[PDB]
DNA sequence: TATATATATATGTGTATATATACACACATACATATACA
DNA sequence: TATATGTATGTGTGTATATATACACATATATATATATA
């Protein structure tokens, strides 16, 4: 008579036989003469038989190791992410600090002059105007740290090149200034994170674990629909 | 979705990878054997098969004449690819862009029909049953087509104006035989209706026939099989190897 | 029998239609009365069109509202 | 390949067209139908299921306790996002 | 051909704008207003038309009367959105001879509009050829197109 | 009541094979039902 | 005793509808099968 998710099995007795169950199947102190008569006990037999990273079998012989195990791996790699990100910001700190002198200095500079890119590269490379690499720094995909700052000096001006006209103006250079002003700020707090105790990255860690306990209490409660 | 998909680079995909995404973008809403097997049937080319201009390069195992292309391979192991310049050529895509299309679900899917450069409902084959009526075509010559279709455009050519009076008053000028094209048996006009003969070759000195081409769209081992079930010709025949 | 009543047969939805905040779908029946009414508007960017294609495609909050009305979804046939 | 298939709007597809998108994308070299088995059984939810916190959410039949997940709608019925 | 010779003429409009624009831009001096409000006044008050750009260089489903009918009706995206990489020299005198041809096509379409018997007669026999030659490469080829 | 077999089930990620049913119509094979008789 | 003559089956094509099955791999549990004891 059971649910859909809800148990609800039902059994009937021959007539007087209660009592010729307890002789036949007999009680322990681990389960019940019911309980063994009804098959209602399991036992929860463990093989954690894994693999590792590089391939190959791993085995444990309990949950402990598998967590120390794994701690490591997450602290290394919030590391890893906090420098990357420290690398990023400084680069583009020194991006977007020369498109704002460029709008300062584009009726003065009178780009329209020149002939092509050769000679605006020329004619931009006597002002002081740094040789960036706008993919790199706009989009790092997966570039490590050391590919980051090996190939972000050796580029051209097409960061400034591909301004358009809409950008010319003053509520831009407003925004330009202020979106300046959030990543030197965030840049400050990048490199303090990477000093703390134990481990640079701690609190980071501790508001993801309660980020993802609040996503798991509201799929459990959601029936695991998330509406 | 096959002119969708292949867009960026004509680069292979299976046959169910394909097909799941001819089911996604083109909102089809039935199951996915069927969606295969007429994807697989659209790429295939043998001698008689269904399509003799087809919409795709089959890439693998799609089956022979011989078990009626029956015999090609399951859809995780056979490729297809866009004909791309052929499909560029007879279906134009600066033409696409101004014609009726089909709404599913409110979304824009495919056109209500596709006109191309040829009159192609008359240049393949296909058997169909139906609710109610039948379909059945046997293909015409390709030099036919283009002789009437130059002699309709072109105002240069000869039979212009001829033509365009056959169409004012409905009657022919200009022959429409049926395709002899990769067929090496041949057809005879009898009363009302074409005939397909195929091709023997015969030996009293060792009591062999040797039959060297079969009809129009018959396959082989069909043929075989139903030779055997004839008892009254059995009686004359001893041993048949292919 | 089909003169005294015992082929019957449930009536489902075709299309279910939910308008963003209201809490009630419009339901279509056959495919050509949702395309004469998609026809009709003039802005369905912010609707989600469902078709169910088989039976089996209806998920638990809708098979417990189609089950809560079982009897009311119920027809018979009737022999001329 | 289903983050990067659900990245712009997530709106559900069949379980065969997920399929389909993910032997495409991530270069997967085997069967197909061991592919749509895995991803049913990768998103179901109900107790005493293999998943606790499955990565999907399903949308339509994926089984239940009384035969242990095993009958599911076939992947061109039920969704999945 | 109606739909192209509606686009020819609308792209003509779109870009023999730019171009002056591109002239005359040094001494607007667009980099001194405040935000594009006062930019589209400043250019609506020396004669430039305002267009829908977004339908003019794409016109994907539309049909040649809402092609005419919504794409004067605009804006001033297309002259606002130029990248610094276009205000070169040769970029001029790339859209300089980008209008020439287009001045040229837009001649060739109405002359093939009035031809005989009916409009666009050579060009269905030039797609004849192509289809025809394509069949034989085809066919050559085991259906493989090598 | 004991020591001892040999077959038997279930889990995930893999390897392979399939089959009825609808719809139209030209064509092929199986009698069989008579109608003169013989 | 040959002849027709009206019966009945029977695959076959495209686009649909709904399903079925063998195998590998580890380990814990199981339910009946078996000696020889007597």
């Amino acid at each position: 008579y059971s649910s859909s998710e809800t148990i609800e099995i039902l059994v009937k007795l021959k007539p007087n036989s209660l009592n010729r169950i307890v002789e036949e199947f007999k009680e322990t102190e681990e389960q019940d003469s019911i309980e063994n008569f009804l098959r209602l006990r399991n036992c929860l037999h463990s093989h954690l038989n894994f693999v590792k990273p590089k391939g190959g079998i791993i085995e444990f012989n309990t949950y402990y190791e598998i967590l120390y195990a794994w701690l490591p791996y997450r602290r290394e790699l919030y590391q890893k992410r906090l420098m990357r990100e420290h690398a990023v910001l400084k680069l583009r700190i020194i991006m977007e600090t020369a498109i704002v002198r460029y709008i300062n200095e584009s009726a003065e500079l009178n780009l329209s002059h020149y002939e092509d890119e050769k000679e605006a590269s020329r004619i931009l490379s006597e002002h002081g105007f740094p040789p960036l690499n706008h993919t790199l720094i706009i989009s790092p995909e997966f570039a490590s740290i050391e590919e980051l700052n090996q190939k972000a000096l050796q580029g051209c001006y097409t960061y400034i090149l591909s301004l358009q006209a809409r950008e010319l103006l003053i509520a831009a250079k407003t925004r330009r200034v202020e979106k300046i002003k959030k990543m030197q700020a965030r840049l400050d707090k990048v490199e303090q994170l990477l000093q703390e105790s134990p481990f640079p990255g701690a609190s980071v860690w501790l508001e993801e674990i309660d980020a993802v306990e609040k996503a798991i209490i509201k799929g459990r409660n959601t029936q695991w629909k998330f509406h | 979705g096959g002119v969708k998909c292949f867009a960026s680079n004509n680069r292979e995909r299976k046959v169910f990878q394909f097909g799941g995404y001819v089911a996604d973008h083109m909102f089809y809403h039935h199951g996915d054997m069927s969606l295969n097997t007429s994807i697989i049937k659209a790429a295939q080319y043998y001698p008689g098969s269904s399509h003799l201009y087809p919409v795709f390069i089959g890439i693998g195992s799609f089956g022979s004449r011989h078990l009626g292309g029956k015999d090609a391979g399951s859809p995780r192991y056979i490729s297809v690819q866009l004909a791309s310049e052929f499909i560029k050529t007879m279906f134009p895509a600066e033409d696409s862009w101004l014609l009726p299309y089909v709404f599913e679900d409110g979304q824009r899917a495919e056109p209500e029909y596709y006109v191309p450069v040829l009159p192609l409902a008359i240049m393949e084959y296909g058997a169909n049953p139906s609710e109610g009526w039948k379909y059945t075509t046997w293909a015409r010559q390709l030099e036919d087509i283009l002789a009437l279709v130059r002699a309709y455009v072109d105002k240069d050519n000869p039979k212009h104006e001829l033509l365009h009076y056959a169409i004012k008053h409905k009657i022919t000028i200009l022959p429409l035989r049926p395709s002899n094209y990769n067929f090496k048996g041949h057809l005879k006009r009898f009363g009302q209706y074409y005939y397909s003969y195929g091709t023997y070759v015969i030996s009293e000195q060792r009591n062999i026939i040797t039959i060297t081409e079969l009809p129009l769209r018959v396959p082989t081992v069909a043929y075989i099989e139903s030779i055997k079930k004839s008892s009254n010709r059995m009686t004359f025949i001893e041993e048949i190897i292919d | 029998l089909i003169i005294h009543g015992f082929v019957k047969r449930l009536l489902t939805p075709l299309i279910r239609v939910y308008e963003k905040g209201k809490t009630m779908p419009v339901e279509f029946y056959y495919e050509q009365e949702f395309d004469a009414w998609a026809k009709k508007q003039t802005s369905l960017a912010n609707h989600t069109v469902k078709y169910y294609k088989g039976l089996a495609a209806h998920d638990t909050h809708e098979v417990k509202s189609m089950f809560k009305h079982f009897d009311n979804m119920v027809y018979t046939f009737t022999l001329d």
